């Protein structure tokens, strides 16, 4: 990689970078992903996916450098926010309420003071309509709002 | 090398459930053989005791054994103190063992053996039709027959 | 089996204390496996009316997870009857003030609405915490297995998996990260 | 009477103790509980402090008394209404 | 190295099929409890050792309080009952096996 | 009248208590009652739900063999799902005709 | 099961056209045949 | 005598004694109870399984209410084993 | 601000920010052509 400090001279060199392992099973694919057959098979438990594909300090890597593909891209940071707010990267910080599967921000949701007629109840969003399409590995699907 | 088709191990890359490798049908078969053959000389030996067994008669399934009694729900053409045979047998168990017929055992396998020893009457049931500012009332009163069975025995043969 | 008939009776209506886990877990996942319990539906001899519930000791009510937004969007409704009783409080305030009232409220929702249900729920016990008093310890049977799977975060990896699991993307040489 | 007092641990005093009116100073705050002078059964005008009707224009017999204490739709009455009863 | 279930707790199950085919024989034996899997059983000078024979009356409160702690119920099925159920309940009921 | 609509609704209650005990004892040996029903039909064994309950309440030994007969049966139909040819049916997937 | 019974051609209903339905449920303990069955 | 048992016909009094009696004249180690099996125990409703053990080996398992119920209801079913009067026995033959 | 159903840029320099669950038109040049999502 690249880094840069400050003594006032800044300097910047090149640090040792990682690379493929070195046989994909698919190489005829573009994005990582689907080279490496992974299209519908991960979650937001894959923190070593992930953390592959952030910065240290848990931002994300633009598209034109993970070489992702853009459905791709979105999945993997809705993923990634939902891993920041279950806490699974806890090394991956800035600069007690438990959860998982949290779409929206935490501090920006009102209460549901009024929840309708059960014909037009309103829903309490989990999950991902990103993530909607993952293998189900079950006979009944997804419930993406509860 | 990574063969093709090689997934790296994600939460969803894998069914949830474990792998269940079947055994071959070979040796299968033939510890199907020691087992029937071990069932079999506890048979000829007699290595049981109190039999049970489950029983198709007059539409039901009855789980009985020795010395029972049942009460099937009609008339059987058949004088007070009359042994027969229960045929239908759908399983015949012990400790230790346990026969289960596909559907039925065979009867060379098993022997159900009963006795017909009470016909009667059932208490008078009450059927009534009530349908309100319709005036519509009506009451009837049936008894149906009955019979009481004793299982005397169940027999297991030798002929697995 | 060859008992006598009270001990055969006392032996098969026999009363279990069943050991059950918070610490990540969902609150109606927990309710459903407790109240399953509390109802006794797990007996093959359960009948409505042969008082045939178990014991269920629920620790770690403290660190329960709810998925998606429900702490800051599911609210409890209670009324003080007066002229102005309504109360709605979200699940983060009533976690806040109460450790154990949120699974206590969700099975005492999926108990069966009778008046055998608050018989169950004097048979609950719950504790926020890893403490639990030495007579309940000493009456536990069976810790059952816990709903969620615990998703693992991403330091407790060991080195074995953390390079088991394959670099999917080259990076330029050149790029600040 | 036997009254209890929250304190803390450093100022526990041993059971049996005398206290006197010197336990507090000249210039100070202090809070005074007590039970208040019963009154019996009174009803809404002395209790509450409700208006009341008036006494002469064509009013029969109603001049202390509670006029509605509800409204129709609900089919009962609020806990905690106003209501005559023991003061 | 296969078992449809494990093979600890009840009985060892030995599925079998007859060699027409037509009946399955089922060998289950019972399991023991192994005696390492066990636990063993837990175990004035001048005047007598008088009996200790004191019983406080308490109260219908506090004693129905007290006998809702012990068996783990509520305070109703302590409270009695009165005459017309305490006469309809039936004193001789139909007894089976 | 209560009494005469309460014989429909004693039937139905007591096939009713017969499935809430059968998957008792069918979740009590890790299987559910669908897949417990569903593969000693395909197994060829016709109890019902009535003695069903009854082996599950007296015969715990009876109860587990069948529960393994039909946890068989599942993975024998999940094996043949998997491989999709022509692989030998499985020994107790194997039907008996009648004529 | 009635789709795999249907399937595997045993009716739907395992009361239809068996030998569990057709087989007579009972005979003399001598072994004489019983009277046929009026369903 | 079709659907009665050992101690409800024959009553008897020390049990244990009786089947210590019986494994010595039959020269078998004298019986080790031990706790198998036990739920509650501070209730008011415990639940004992008692097993009589003979050389590391389980000849008989009981229940109770009491531990001490409960090793003479083993000592009961140890009887009922070894004197062949059990339930699952083999019915008269008529 | 001004709530509105559809939001607009009145500006070169006005900008979409989506804050506390809602979209938001902030101007720091023209501060009338603050808008806020209904
Ligand atoms: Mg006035
Ligand atoms: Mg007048
Ligand atoms: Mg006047
Ligand atoms: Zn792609
Ligand atoms: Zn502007």
């Amino acid at each position: 990689f690249r880094e840069v400090v400050e003594t006032t001279i800044i300097e910047g060199r090149i640090t040792a970078t990682p690379k493929e392992s070195p046989n994909p099973p698919n190489p005829s694919g573009q994005c990582p992903i689907c080279r490496w057959n992974l299209k519908h098979k991960y979650n937001y438990d894959d923190v070593l996916l992930l953390s592959q594909f952030i910065r240290p300090h848990g931002g994300m890597l633009p598209r034109k450098i993970t070489g992702l593909c853009q459905e791709e891209h979105r999945k993997i940071e809705e993923c990634v926010k939902m891993a920041h707010r279950a806490g699974l990267l806890p090394n991956h910080r800035p600069r007690q309420l438990n959860r998982y599967l949290t779409r929206w921000a935490p501090g920006s949701v009102k209460p549901i003071y009024k929840k309708g007629p059960r014909w037009n109840r309103v829903r309490m969003p989990v999950g991902s309509p990103l993530l909607r399409d993952n293998v189900c590995y079950s006979r009944t699907p997804w419930k993406l709002y509860h | 090398s990574y063969l093709p088709g090689y997934v790296p191990k994600t939460s969803l890359s894998s069914p949830p459930w474990p792998e269940v490798v079947l055994p071959d049908p070979v040796e299968e078969t033939r510890h199907h053989a020691e087992v029937v053959k071990k069932v079999n000389e506890m048979i000829v030996t007699g290595q049981y005791g109190r039999l049970f067994a489950v029983v198709h008669f007059a539409s039901r399934q009855w789980k009985v054994t020795s010395e029972d009694l049942i009460l099937i729900g009609n008339e059987l053409d058949l004088a007070c103190g009359e042994r027969i045979r229960l045929e239908k047998v759908l399983l015949v168990g012990a400790d230790n063992f346990t026969l289960l017929g596909k559907p039925l055992l065979g009867k060379d396998l098993v022997r159900v053996e009963a006795t017909v020893i009470e016909k009667t009457e059932s208490w008078p049931r009450i059927i009534m039709r009530f349908r309100k500012r319709k005036n519509f009332k009506k009451k009837r009163i049936v008894t149906t027959p009955q019979t009481v069975l004793r299982i005397n025995s169940i027999e297991i043969a030798p002929c697995l | 089996s060859s008992f006598s008939r009270a001990p055969q009776q006392w032996a098969t209506f026999a009363r279990i204390w069943y050991l059950l886990d918070g610490k990540m877990q969902p609150p109606g996942k927990l309710a459903a496996m407790a109240s399953i319990r509390l109802q006794g539906l797990h007996k093959p001899v359960y009948h409505a009316l042969s008082d045939c519930g178990d014991h269920v000791v629920i620790m770690n009510t403290r660190h329960i997870a709810f998925s998606g937004n429900k702490w800051e969007q599911k609210v409890y409704s209670s009324h003080t009857g007066y002229p102005g009783g309504f109360r709605q409080v979200t699940a983060a305030q009533l976690h806040l003030r109460d450790p154990v009232a949120i699974v206590k409220l969700a099975i005492y929702g999926m108990l069966p609405k009778n008046l055998h249900r608050r018989t169950m729920m004097e048979r609950l016990h719950l504790f926020p915490d890893e403490y639990i008093p030495e007579d309940i310890l000493k009456n536990l049977v069976e810790e059952l297995p816990q709903p969620r799977k615990i998703p693992k975060r991403l330091d407790e990896y060991t080195q074995e998996e953390i390079d088991a699991f394959p670099r999917l993307w080259t990076p330029p040489e050149d790029y600040r990260l | 009477t036997v009254k209890i007092f929250n304190i803390t641990d450093n100022a526990a005093i041993k059971p049996g103790t005398p206290l006197y009116a010197a336990h507090f100073r000249p210039g100070q705050y202090v809070d005074v509980t007590a039970k208040t002078i019963g009154k019996g059964f009174q009803g809404v005008m002395k209790r509450w402090g409700f208006k009341g009707q008036p006494a002469t224009h064509g009013q029969t017999k109603t001049h202390r008394r509670p006029g509605a204490v509800a409204t129709g739709d609900i089919g009962r009455v609020w806990p905690g209404t106003k209501m005559p009863g023991k003061m | 190295t296969y078992s449809p279930l494990p093979d600890d707790y009840n009985c060892n199950v030995e599925l079998a099929l007859t060699s027409d085919g037509r009946t399955i024989v089922c060998y289950h034996p019972s399991v023991d409890i192994p005696y390492e899997h066990t636990k063993p059983i837990p175990r004035d000078q001048v005047l007598k050792t008088r009996l200790e024979e004191k019983v406080e009356h308490l109260e219908e409160g506090p004693m129905i309080e007290q006998l809702s702690k012990m068996f783990f119920t509520t305070k109703h099925r302590w409270y009695p009952h009165g005459r017309y159920h305490r006469c309809r309940k039936n004193l001789n009921p139909p007894k089976d096996r | 009248v209560k009494c005469t609509k309460a014989r429909y609704l004693k039937k139905k209650n007591m096939r009713t208590l017969w499935i809430n005990r059968i998957t008792a004892a069918s979740q009590e040996h890790g299987l559910k009652y669908p897949a417990l029903i569903g593969n000693l039909v395909k197994c060829q064994v016709e109890l019902n739900r009535k003695v069903l309950a009854d082996l599950a309440i007296y015969e715990p030994k009876t109860f587990k063999s069948l529960a393994a007969l039909a946890s068989r049966r599942r993975h024998e139909g999940f094996a043949a799902a998997l491989g999709d040819g022509k692989e030998p049916e499985g020994i107790f997937s194997r039907v008996v005709q009648y004529h | 099961g009635g789709q795999w019974r249907l399937q595997q051609g045993l009716a739907a209903n395992p009361s239809g056209y068996g030998p569990l339905t057709e087989l007579p449920d009972w005979s003399y303990a001598d072994g004489r045949p019983a009277p046929p069955m009026k369903g | 005598m079709t659907g009665k048992e050992l101690f409800e016909m024959w009553k008897i009094i020390n049990p244990m004694g009786l089947l210590v009696e019986e494994l010595k004249k039959r020269n078998v180690s004298a019986p080790e109870s031990r706790l198998t099996r036990q739920s509650g125990g501070t209730t008011a409703l415990p639940l004992y399984f008692v097993g009589l053990y003979c050389d590391k080996k389980l000849i008989a398992e009981g229940p109770g209410e009491t531990v001490l119920v409960a090793e003479e209801e083993a000592a009961r079913v140890a009887l009922r084993k070894l004197y062949g009067f059990t339930e699952n026995r083999r019915p008269w033959n008529y | 601000f001004k709530n509105k159903t559809v939001l607009k840029k009145r500006c070169k320099d006005c900008y979409l920010v989506k804050r506390r669950g809602r979209w938001y038109v902030y101007c720091k040049t023209h501060p009338r052509h603050k808008q806020r999502q209904m």
